[PDB]
């Protein structure tokens, strides 16, 4: 339920 | 009407290629899996696109995702076909994947990871050698795409990505690129205002690869003179006035006469009459270390009104200004 233009996100690291 | 014109070089490349090569409207896009990619951080936002640092989760490879807004999405097949035709060419950005949101139907281009540093961030700090080196790398990309029947039509610092530590350069943003077909009349609403060559500003539609060479000359002038942009116009009309204050008006009227161009009457009260200024007039104590007789001779042969009179990318590569470049 958290997408931008259908992409999920890969943060942190 | 206007007198026809043909590129001096690579004139009939597309005639000798099958329609699959240049007929981008018939291209069948090969779509990948959107879920292979995840966004990391936003790198910028174009007039018709959004760029992100991203990751390919199937192999942990860093990539760049360019999300295409509706106006750019409409010409996506042209950009895709050009990127696939040029893939593997010297200093050409590599298209790794093409995906689409199944919900919004928004398409995205996935490219090979490039460091997020454009030419504009460094091109005003380089040594004499580095300006020659990076100019030569851009020329390799332009001679390649021209030899492949394609005009970039948006050459400018922001469209050149450089990893300075690794002395690596990539020509990006092929969204305005087009296939050259001899005698074709093209839309003049291409290139950014400061890098528009005179053919666009006088509405001469039968232009060719030599447009990219004028834009390249604008970049060189800015670099060697430390003057950003070199021709600083406030609109398309004033842009031609800025050029005429340097190249002079005599050669402009000779150009307009040669191609029977109808000069918009708005130019009557603004162009005036100007002498051709010597390139040495732009040299001062803060830029003299970047200037040489070879740099000036080379710049003079790029920045000409007559598009046929400009050096081609391969002729430019042969100029003495590049003799010190390790090839
Ligand atoms: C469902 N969902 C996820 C996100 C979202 C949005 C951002 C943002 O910057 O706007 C960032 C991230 C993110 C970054 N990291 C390290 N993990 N998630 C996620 N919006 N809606």
């Amino acid at each position: 339920g958290g997408r931008l233009y259908g992409f999920k996100w890969h943060g942190g690291g | 009407g206007p007198v026809p014109s043909r590129a001096r070089v690579y004139t009939d490349v597309n005639t000798h290629r099958p329609s699959e090569y240049w007929d981008y409207e018939s291209h069948v896009v090969e779509w990948g899996n959107q879920d292979d990619y995840q966004l990391v951080r936003k790198l910028g936002r174009g007039k018709y696109s959004e760029v992100f640092e991203a990751i390919n989760i199937t192999n942990n490879e860093k990539v760049v995702v360019k999300i295409l807004k509706p106006v750019k999405k409409k010409k996506i097949k042209r950009e895709i076909k050009i990127l696939e035709n040029l893939r593997g060419g010297p200093n050409i950005i590599t298209l790794a994947d093409i995906v689409k949101d199944p919900v919004s139907r928004t398409p995205a281009l996935v490219f090979e990871h490039v460091n997020n540093t454009d030419f504009k961030q460094l091109y005003q700090t380089l040594t004499d050698y580095d300006i020659r080196f990076y100019m030569y790398e851009i020329l390799k990309a332009l001679d390649y795409c021209h030899s492949m029947g394609i005009m970039h039509r948006d050459v400018k610092p922001h469209n050149v990505m450089i990893d300075h530590e690794h002395r690596k350069l990539r020509l990006i943003d092929w969204g305005l690129a087009e296939f050259y077909h001899p005698g074709q009349e093209y839309n003049v609403r291409v290139a950014s205002r400061y890098f528009k060559g005179p053919e666009l500003l006088v509405d001469y539609q039968m232009y060719d690869y030599s447009l990219d060479m004028w834009s390249l000359g604008c970049m060189l002038a800015s670099m060697i003179f430390r003057k950003e942009p070199f021709f600083h116009g406030h609109d398309n009309y004033d842009q031609l006035v800025r050029i005429a204050k340097v190249l002079g008006t005599e050669d402009l009227y000779d150009y307009i006469d040669k191609y029977n161009i109808e000069l918009d009457p708005r130019f009557n009260d603004i162009l005036g009459r100007h002498s051709r200024k010597r390139w040495e007039r732009f040299v001062h104590s803060e830029n003299q270390h970047l200037v040489s007789p070879e740099a000036l001779d080379f710049l003079d042969k790029l920045l000409r009104y007559d598009h046929q009179s400009r050096l081609t990318a391969r002729e430019a590569m042969e100029h003495p200004y590049f003799y010190t470049v390790v090839k």
